[PDB]
This record gives C-alpha cells, structure tokens and sequence, in this order.
C-alpha cells in the first residue's frame, strides 16, 4: 500500500506542477494583459483631454 | 478575473 | 411662443453640434427640422452637443434646429399598460395613440428620507428559490446578475407573470402592475415576450417599453428612465409597481457611446466618470413610500450580465452597491440540472425576512441552513476521501432539498403551495424518497394535500398549531413514487 | 458684478465673471433656477471663468444664467439647534420639520487642526462586540475603519456600534450618512426616533444626535461634500463647545468615488484605477480635520467600501493609513454563517499593545491570533485529507480554533430582526475570561455550536446541557400526536369557514381614478 | 530625539509638500554624511511619496506611465536614494543609509513603484501578513 | 454585409419567400468599422473598439 500511494503521490506532484505550470503561464499573459489594458485606458483618458 | 486565476495558483501550489 | 433656432453645425455619429440655442436647459427636448427629436446635453460656450432620438442620416449641416422649450417626458397613466412603447413614450405595437395618459418627466429627484418607510409588505416572485433564500419586499430593488444565458430573463419574466395570477385573488388596493423595459434587446426577442404576455394574460398589467438594438443609443440610455417614470404612476398614486430594467448592462454600454462621442474623457474600461450616477439615480426611485405619500412602492430588478462570471466587472460592481439584494445566477449551476441557477451561498437579500412570507419564514430558516451544511460538505466527497454518517446525512438531505428548489420556466408557483412543499421537505416528509423524482414527487405533495388547506396557510399567512399537525397528518396521507 | 453660466457639461458648471472671481471652494447660488442650484468653485478655468461643482442636479440650467457669489464657502447650520435634525449637504433640513435653529452657522471648508495641538492620549472605547473589543479594540478618540464588500455587514455593524456606545455616553453624536441607500437612512432615522436618540417636537433639544444625508440619488458634487457637512458640525461640539462627540459615517469610499464621478471633467487625466489624481490628497484633506484636538474628540466610525472584496483597490487602500483600528469584514466569514463577519487575523488596532490594555488582554488577542491562524494553515491539508494525520496537537488546535470562530460570533440587538435572536452587549472582562478558558482548555467539552451567537463563555454552558436535553428530547414525539388530539385541531372546513373573505373587485379601478386627479390639482 | 530629525509632510500637506519632503530630509541627513558622522535616513513611505508625485505631474499634464506614474518616476526614486552612500577618506568618511520603505498590496512585488525601489537599493526587508499571523515578529520573510 | 442582406431582403419582402442568408466571418463587419473609427476621430472604446460597437 505504502509504495502505491509512493508512486500516485509522485504521480500528482508530477500533475501538479504541469497544471501550475500551464497557470504561470496563464497568469503571466493576463498580468501583460491587464497592465496593458489599464495603460491605454490611462492613455484614452489623457488624449481626450489634450 | 485575475484573482480568480491567482488563488488556483494558491491551490496547486499546496495540493 | 418665441422659438429659438440652432444651426447645426456638423452632425456624425447619432451627435449633432448645434451653434446657436443658448436659451436652450440641459436635458431639454430639441426638434430638428427633419422631424427627428433630439436632447441637449452638453452646452458648451460655443455650441451645442445634442444626441439624436433617431437616425442622423436626415440632419445635414445647417439646418434648423429648434427647441420644444420642455425637458424630455414621456406619457404615463393607466393608457400606457397593455403597450408596447418604445425608449420615450411612444406606442410601437400598432394600437394607436396612449389614450387616457399623462406626460410627466423622465428624470425626476428620488423620493428622499421622510418620504419612505420600511418595506415590509412581500413581493411574491412565484420562483420559490426566491420567495424561501432571497425574499424580496415591496420598495425593494434586486439585482438578477448572472451569466450570458443563465436564465436571468425567466427570473423576470416569472416575477411577471405570477403578479397576474396574485392580482385576481387580492383587493384593488394591493395589485402590483409591472413595468418591463427592454434595453438593446432583439426586437423579435420583445415580441416573444409581448406574445407571451397576452397569452399568460399578464399583458393586462404590464407596460413593455422597448428600446432595442436597432434603435439609437439615446433612446436605450433614456428608456430606463421612461420606464421607471410610467412605473412611477403607480407608486405616486397609491399602488404598487415592479419596474424590471432587463440588461442595465446594454443600458451603460448606450450610456458610454453618447459619453464617448460627445467627447467625455473614457474612465474604466472607456467608461463615463458619472456612471455610477447614471445607474444610482434610476435604481433610488424604486421606494416604499410613507402612509402620507399613499403608501405606494415601487419594486425594481435590475438585470446585470457578466462575462465569465466576473463580478468584479465596473458596471456589475456599481449596482451591487445600489441594490439591497442580489440573486446571483451560476453557469455550472444551469446544467448541473439546477433550474433557476441561484447560487444560494452568494445570494443575498438585504430586506431579509422582514418582509417575506410568515408561513415560510420560519419553515425556510431550517432550509437555507441545511443548505449551508450542504455546501462545504459536497466539496469534500468530490474527492472521495471518506464518509461520516452524519455528514452523509446532511449531505443525502441537502440534495433533496436542492432538488426540490428547481423549477419549471414558465410556471410561478403560488407562496401558499412553495411553503407546502418546503415543509414536506424540511419536515423530513419527502425522505424514503429517490434524489432523482423529487422533480416529480412534489406534484403529488400539492395535488394529494387538500385544496382547502391551501385556503387557510393563504389567509393565516402562518402555519398555525392547529393546521402545523393538521397539514403533517395530510403528508402522511399521500402516494409518493417509488416509496 | 454676478457671474453668469457660460458651460453646463454633465455636474460641472462653468460661471464666467466680469470682474473679481470668486475664491476657490467659495459657494455660488443661480437664481432662476426651478430648486436651490448652490455651485462650489472647484479651479479657476483663466479667461475670467471659473469651474464650478453642483451640489444639485443641472437638469434645466441655461447659459447665461445669472449667478450669485456669497463670498464665501457652502455654510451650513451648526450648533445644539441642529441636534436631532436631518440636513442636506447645503445645510437644508430635509425631516419636513421647520427650519434649523442656526446659531452660528459655519463654512463646511477648514483646515487639519495643527501638529501642536494633536492629543497622544490611548483609552479603550468599549463597544460590547466581543470579536472587536479582543482583537483589534477600539481608540476612544481615535478613527476607527469598518472594511468589506458589498454585503458583508457594513451597516449591522455600524448600527450596532450606534446602540451600544453613542446610545449612552457623555457628549453628542453625529450621522454622516455618505452616498448610500436612502432606504436604510430612513431606517436609521425612525430607529432613534424609538430609541429616544432623536426626539421629535418641542423636546428636540433633548436629542443626541445630528443626521446630515448625502444618499446615493445625490448627484456628485453633493456626495463629495456631505462628509464636509458632518464634519462641521461635530468639529463644533469639538472646538467651540469642547465636548466629546461621536462621528459615524457610512462608506467613506463614496467620498472618494463622488469626486471621480466629476474629475475628468474638471480637466484632471485619469489615474492608475481611473480614480482622481488627488485621489490621496482629497481623502487626506478630508480624515486629517477628524482628530482628537485638547478642545475636545471626535471619535469616529468610518465605513469603508472595498469595490469587489479588493482591499488592493486604492480607495480602501488610501483609507488604512488614516485610521487607528481597521476592523476588515470578509465574505468568508460572512458565508461561513458567523455575525459579525470580522476577519479575525486582518483586523488591526493601534490599541493591541501591551502597555496599552495590559498583558492579560494582549496574551488573549495574540493567543486567538495564533490558533486561528494554524488552523488556516492546517485547512490546507484539512479539505484535502480530512483531519486524521496530524498527531492529535494539531487536531487539538482546530478544534480549539473551531469554538474560537464561533465564539467572535455575536447576536446582534440591531439584527433580532435578521438573526431572530435577542441581541448580547459582552463587557470586556467577560470576553476576556471567556477566551483565556477555550485557549487554555477550559471548556474542550463542550460542542463546538453551543459557541454560536452567544453572550460570553456562561451562555456557551447555558447552551450546550440545553442542546444535550434537545436531542434527548426528540425520543418522546414518535409516540402520539398523529392521531386524536384532544380537538385543539379541528377539521379542515371549520377552518375554511373562519376565513373572513376580501371583496375581490375586478374593476382595477384604474381609468376613473385618473379623471379623478385629473378633475383635482 | 537627542539623535533624531523628523521631516514630517502629513496627508493634508500638499502633494508638493510630500514629494520634497524625503529630499528635505535627505538633506538634513547628508549634513552628516559631508561632515564624517553617520546618518540614518528612514522614509516612512516612499511608495505615498511616489502617489504625491503622481499628482502633480497628472495635474501638470505630463505624459503618463504603467501605472499613471511620470517616466521620471524611476528617476524620482533613484536621485534620491543614490544620496545614500559610504564616503571615501578624504571626504571625512561619513556615511548615509537609508531605509526606504514601500507599501505592497497583496504582497506582490511586481508593482511598479516596488520594482523600481527594489532595483535601486541594495538589498530588501520582506515582511509577510502571513508569518506575522502565525506570532514571528518581526515578520521577516 | 449590408449588400448582403439588401439582396437577402428583397427575396424576402418582395419575392415573399424564405431566404438562407449565411455570412462568413460577421466578427470582421465590426472588425473592419474598428479600423475606421480610429481615422474617423473618435475616442475608442473598451479594448480598442469604435464606441458604436
Ligand atoms: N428554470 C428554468 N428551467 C428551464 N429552462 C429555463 C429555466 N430558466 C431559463 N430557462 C431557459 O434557458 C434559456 C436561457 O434563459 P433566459 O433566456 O431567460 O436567460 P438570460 O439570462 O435572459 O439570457 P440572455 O443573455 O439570452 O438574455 C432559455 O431557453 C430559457 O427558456
Ligand atoms: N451582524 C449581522 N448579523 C446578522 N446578519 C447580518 C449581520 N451583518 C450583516 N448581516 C446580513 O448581511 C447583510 C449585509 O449587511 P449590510 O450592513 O447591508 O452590509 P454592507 O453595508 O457592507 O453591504 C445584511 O442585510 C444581513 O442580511
Ligand atoms: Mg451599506
């Protein structure tokens, strides 16, 4: 039992780390995103003024 | 939505 | 009758500048000479901006613009309940002219503090996810927030067409006559649900005003208010309105292109700065007003659609700050089979029970609480880690009690029959039953039960002592499936 | 001479004078107009014009319009005349109760008072809100910051910080009811006129507390400066009749948000979050007049809006570094079915030293800190694996933790409406006590729900033998009462001919009620 | 205070006021450092100065940044903190460190403000909500 | 796409028959108007968009 559990528990970190690597991913596209997104709203804002 | 995204990072981090 | 006369002096984009009108009021009702309305709404120093109620196509450079002398208003009385109106007043289901009606203003000051009191009165949704979590309260504005389609629409519609079925059992006095504007919406979308008004009946009560997509984005900005305005009869006037604004959503996106054309600087997400006041103005004129100012309410239901289940959005973050309650609608909740998808743990009315249903007051506190042990306890055997019996218990009866929340769409039950059947689930009645026919097992818990004591949880509008054993002792005298 | 309206774009007025601009901050009044239009300069736009914020809406303003300058800023009426009284932003009464007495009105504008006049002085405000007055215990004379979304109990718990210390203490009271439903500022106007705190007709001068509402129908310029309004008038029980005074305002984010509503049109390029630049800078003006001066204290009760439960938002975020207890509502707790929803961990105070209430308070509050923060971190592991590999110290801690959360659980007496329960005033002893007896182990017996919305820790006995004779209790009425009663239930149609029937009229009424008010006015 | 300056600019001083008011102390600092003592300038925050500075130049219609921020804003912090330094010999060897100290919201150390003070300065004093829940203090990461 | 629906329209309102109109990327009729509103001299909207979306 002990050296089943041994090999589904490497067998989740392994499926942990692959799901955590496709949400870093992820991640890092909406925070590119979003400072984007908050800039050329910032930018809208100023050209409507000037 | 970005902290939606940001706590199921705070999930699998500690799964 | 001096009229004073504008040149235009470019017209693009549903906007027309205007030089000249410098009588011309903020707000106020403009004429072209193209026969095409119009409202000034920035008055610069050396020109007019007005928003165009129609097509610019027929305004060219130069011409006349005059001005009606009168801020916008729109005809309200009782001519305007059966109509289909459109974002200012007028009739567009082909019926003629709103005979015996009155025009008033669209953008009246909210009634403030010494013109109200509490709201206390119920008002009966006939959804009973509503009327046992989320009672909502006459005076009481709710928001119906959700997803793309996740049957916020129905929520509304149902609140609707159960005022219809409450109105011929009730006294003059206390009849809810619904308003329900249409915002950006599909124009064959409205006349499936004007087909289904007259049908249901419930067109007797009900004005339609529709501003839809096809139509100018000053007259989906502006419809809201005409709306609440034909609403705001009722409340003046002793009797009781239920205003539902359907896409407040589609309302602020035809607030943002008048906004962004004449030139307002963008906020979030190219929004105007004064858009929480845009939605502020309208939602606090939906009132319980004193016993001096007749006693009448106004109930409003604001739609909000979401993205992806963002909340968080500008718009959906404005008006759950106005509203007192919210009727959170979920996507995974829609076709996990849970129909309304009421997200039960997000939820809220702020009236709370002050103002719901004595006979379910007391037998839906058991319900909501149930439900909040269901909730924890179903993330953890998602897993399948193990069991306890006594959370299995209130795991077992939490999805008897999440099945018998479910709903047919076009069918409001009525609050004496929605507190029969969450007795007999709450009372342990509708245990030794399958999880999957409980959907099917209630129509003999109201068929079976007699029609009679239907008769006295109405008038009683409390489960007595002696109908609280009366009506168990009836539960036990009833054929289930499969038992 | 008077100036004369040159530009009406949304609230903000532009007022061209030939000759001597007013000051900013100065009010002016239109004549003409259909209600009392009151402007406030905001900047001087250059060309003899100036640029100018509506207390009212701007619905019906022409230019050229003829405006007036007071010369001076918007005066509102301040004194014990004002005392049980509502008033609008510009110092109207709006209760439809005559005029205000108005003895000394005063400019809503000043100054923060001086550096050299601040007081250093720490005493404990007890409120009687257990989860408060352990963890994070209010200043008296200090700010004091209540957190939260949308829901969370923002109101039931200010409204429960009214009943408890401003229903019986020595100086006055002041309500700035800041950009928020008009509904519940009614509910809180005909609550004191029950409990005695505003008294109607010719025993007004007994009252203890001033309205000044600035609800959310408001345009923006009003709700910019009602917090102005009700800062005045308690900043004259502070300086001039030098008296302790409490200053409760509700959603001091509206403040800030009515200032982003007209910013873009004053001319201001929006910032990181779209709100006002001088964002920090309007909120500082604002919190710095707040202050325990040695005339006198103000003692006040800020809430604060966090926009989508987002407490990186700036507004809220601005508004941590102004106050001295920051007690942060969560949905979590709220959702968990524990009243008052306080985030036991977020919640800090400036009174959690412990040379400031003792040892005994200290140890307690760091000692809670620190259970329910290893649970937290055991919860992890909890929902994953379900609370059998911990080797029985940390299964000893969640338990611990798990009557520590019910018990900052409370009744309400403003919620027996909401909770159906009576409501329970904790002194500070009792919680104390209490809490030093789960920590160390003094009541692990107990169920975990006999903790739930109790007074003190001899209600959680009082409730815990009572539910062991409930569920010993449930064994005796599955004998009887099924059939044959002694005719306390009679029959069905007995019961059917007691209903005394509505005269159903199916007329509406509707078309001659019409003529009627026709025929009428 | 026998050793102390205090070069306080409040929240109802002037965003002006705010933005001098760390090169205000700094200089007062570097009065030590010029003549061989030692100096130890502290900014109780360098992340609302930056807020204070964001004002004015919004207000003076300079271009915004990421964040609404002046390109400066960089610029503002570094001049600054650059003033800190151990002298040579032969300028009497005095010495100035500094201890900005910056806000972060939710702990992220990818906000504007933040990855420019962490750029200038040497090292860093993380301290985490988390550890200081769980009685460490100071919450030191 | 109005020249689209100009034809489809005229089958429909004055043939009197029913028509099967299929538009094949409808997305680019906005996408195309959002190439345009830049020149056009209007502020943009959300994500870049021409306001009359
Ligand atoms: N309780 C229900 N039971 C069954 N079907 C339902 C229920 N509620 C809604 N529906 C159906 O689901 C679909 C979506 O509902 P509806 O159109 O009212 O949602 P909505 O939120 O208004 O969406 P939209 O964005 O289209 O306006 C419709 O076909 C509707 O009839
Ligand atoms: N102390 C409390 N006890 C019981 N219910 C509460 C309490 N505080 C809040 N609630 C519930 O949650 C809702 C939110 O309270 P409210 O003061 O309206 O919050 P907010 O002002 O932060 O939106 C209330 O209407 C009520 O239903
Ligand atoms: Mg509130």
């Amino acid at each position: 039992e002990h050296a089943s559990r041994m090999s589904a528990m490497e067998n989740s970190t392994k499926s942990a780390g692959e799901m955590l690597g496709k949400l870093t991913l992820d991640y890092n596209r909406k925070r590119q995103a979003t400072i984007t997104t908050e800039l050329i709203e910032i930018i809208a804002g100023a050209s409507a003024l000037m | 939505s970005n902290q939606a995204v940001k706590q199921r990072i705070r999930a699998i981090k500690n799964i | 009758p001096v009229i004073h006369l504008g040149r235009v002096l470019s017209v693009g984009d549903g906007i027309a500048r205007v030089y000249g009108l410098k009588s011309v009021q903020a707000g106020e009702l403009v004429c072209f000479d193209s026969g095409v309305k119009g409202m000034a709404l920035n008055l610069q120093a050396d020109h007019v901006g007005v928003v165009v109620f129609g097509n610019d196509s027929v305004i060219h450079q130069g011409d006349l613009v005059y001005r009606t002398g009168q801020i916008v208003n729109v005809p309200i009385g009782p001519g305007t309940l059966g109509r289909v109106t459109d974002g200012l007043g007028q009739p567009i289901d082909g019926k003629g002219p709103l005979t015996n009606v009155r025009s008033s203003l669209v953008e009246v000051k909210a009634p403030g503090i010494i013109a109200r009191q509490s709201v206390r009165e119920p008002l009966f949704t006939g959804v009973k996810a509503v009327d046992a979590l989320v009672p909502i309260g006459r005076g009481q504005r709710e928001l119906i927030i959700g997803d793309r389609q996740t049957g916020k629409t129905a929520v509304a519609i149902d609140a609707i067409i159960h005022q219809k079925n409450c109105n011929e059992q009730v006294p003059k006095a206390q009849r809810v006559y619904c308003v329900y504007v249409a915002v950006g919406q599909k124009r064959s979308t409205v006349a499936q649900l004007v087909k289904l008004f007259t049908q249901t009946g419930a067109m007797r009560y009900t004005i339609m005003v529709s501003a839809t997509a096809s139509d100018a984005a000053p007259l989906q900005f502006l419809a809201p208010y005409s709306g609440c305005a034909m609403a705001e009869y009722f409340r003046d006037t002793g009797k009781h309105g239920l205003i539902i604004y359907d896409d407040l959503s589609k309302q602020s996106v035809a607030y943002r292109q008048m906004s962004l054309l004449l030139r307002r600087p963008p906020g979030r997400e190219a929004f105007p700065g004064d858009v929480f006041y845009l939605h502020s103005r309208l939602l606090e004129r939906a009132a319980k007003l004193s016993k001096e100012l007749g006693g009448g309410s106004l109930t409003a239901f604001p739609v909000i659609e979401t993205q992806a289940g963002d909340v968080s959005a500008y718009i959906a973050t404005n008006v759950i700050s106005i509203t007192d309650g919210q009727i959170f609608l979920e996507t995974e909740l829609f076709y996990k089979g849970i129909r309304p998808a009421l997200n039960v743990g997000l939820s809220v009315s702020r009236v709370g029970s002050a103002a719901q249903f004595p006979g379910m007051k007391q037998v839906a506190g058991t319900l909501k609480l149930e439900l909040a042990q269901y909730r924890e306890v179903a993330a953890f055997a998602q897993f399948g880690s193990d069991l306890d019996a006594a959370t299995q218990y209130v795991l077992e009866r939490g999805a008897r009690l999440t099945e018998m929340l479910k709903q047919k769409q076009f069918a409001p039950i009525p609050i004496e029959r929605q507190t029969v059947a969450v007795y007999a689930a709450t009372k342990g009645f509708l245990d030794k039953v399958r999880v999957q026919d409980i959907v099917a097992a209630e129509e003999a818990v109201i068929s079976q039960v007699n029609p009679a004591v239907f008769k006295i949880l109405k008038a009683n509008g409390k489960i007595t002592p002696a109908l609280d054993a009366h009506l168990k002792a009836e539960l036990r005298k009833v054929k289930l499936p499969g038992a | 001479d008077a100036g004369y309206v040159s530009q009406v774009i949304g609230p903000v007025v532009d007022v061209r004078f030939d000759g001597e601009l007013p000051s900013i901050l100065s009010s002016l009044e239109v004549e003409g107009h259909s209600v009392r239009l009151v402007l406030e300069v905001a900047q001087h736009m250059g060309d003899n014009t100036v640029r100018c914020i509506a207390m009212d809406s701007t619905d019906g303003l022409v230019r050229g319009q003829k405006v007036v300058d007071t010369g001076s800023p918007i005066k509102v009426p301040v004194g014990r005349g004002t005392l049980g009284r509502i008033m609008n932003v510009i110092g109207e009464p709006v209760d439809e109760q005559g005029p205000i007495d108005a003895a000394d009105i005063w400019s809503i504008h000043r100054e923060a008072p001086e550096f050299t006049e601040q007081s250093t002085e720490q005493e404990i405000l007890v409120t009687g809100i257990k989860v408060v007055d352990l963890l994070a215990p209010y200043q008296r004379g200090g700010k004091i910051g209540l957190f939260g979304g949308a829901g969370v109990g923002k109101t039931v718990l200010i409204m429960e910080l009214i009943n408890n210390v401003a229903k019986a203490h020595g100086g006055f009271s002041v309500f700035a009811g800041v950009g928020e439903r008009t509904r519940e500022g009614n509910d809180l106007y005909r609550e004191m006129i029950e409990s005695g705190v505003i008294k109607l007709g010719a025993e007004r001068g007994n009252s203890k507390c001033t309205l000044v509402y600035g609800q959310m129908n408001e345009p923006p310029g009003a709700r910019a400066r009602v917090a102005l309004t009700g800062l005045t008038v308690a900043e004259y029980f502070r300086d001039i009749e030098g008296q302790d005074v409490l200053l409760f305002v509700d959603n001091i984010f509206r403040f800030t948000q009515a200032n982003s509503e007209v910013s873009a049109l004053l001319g201001r390029i929006p910032s990181a979050v779209g709100y006002q630049p001088t964002l920090a800078t309007d909120l500082g003006g604002l919190q710095e007049r707040i202050t325990t001066t040695t005339k006198g204290s103000i003692t006040s009760v800020q809430a604060v809006y966090v926009p989508a439960d987002d407490l990186t938002d700036p507004a809220p975020a601005t508004t941590f570094a102004h106050l001295d207890a920051t007690t942060v509502l969560s949905r979590s707790i709220a959702e968990l079915g524990i009243y008052p929803a306080v985030d036991p961990l977020d919640s800090t105070s400036r009174m959690l030293n412990p040379n400031v209430i003792g040892a005994e308070h200290y140890n307690v509050a760091r000692g809670v800190q620190k259970v329910l923060q290893d649970y937290k971190n055991l919860q992890d592991i909890i929902a994953i694996l379900g609370m059998d590999e911990l080797s029985e110290e940390d299964k000893l801690t969640v338990a611990r933790a798990r009557k520590i959360q019910r018990f900052l659980s409370q009744p309400f007496q403003v919620a027996e409406v909401f909770t159906g329960t009576p409501g329970k005033y904790v002194d500070l002893a009792d919680t104390i006590s209490g809490f030093q007896g789960v920590l160390t182990g003094k009541y692990d017996d107990l169920p975990e729900m006999a903790f739930y919305m109790v007074g003190d820790i001899k209600e959680v006995k009082e409730k815990a033998d009572k539910m062991a004779k409930d569920i010993a209790s449930r064994k005796e009425a599955d004998n009887k009462k099924v059939s044959e009663e002694l005719k306390d239930i009679p029959s069905l149609d007995k019961l059917v001919s007691e209903i005394k029937e509505v005269v159903i009229e199916e007329d509406d009424g509707l078309e001659e009620d019409f003529k009627a008010e026709a025929l009428s006015s």
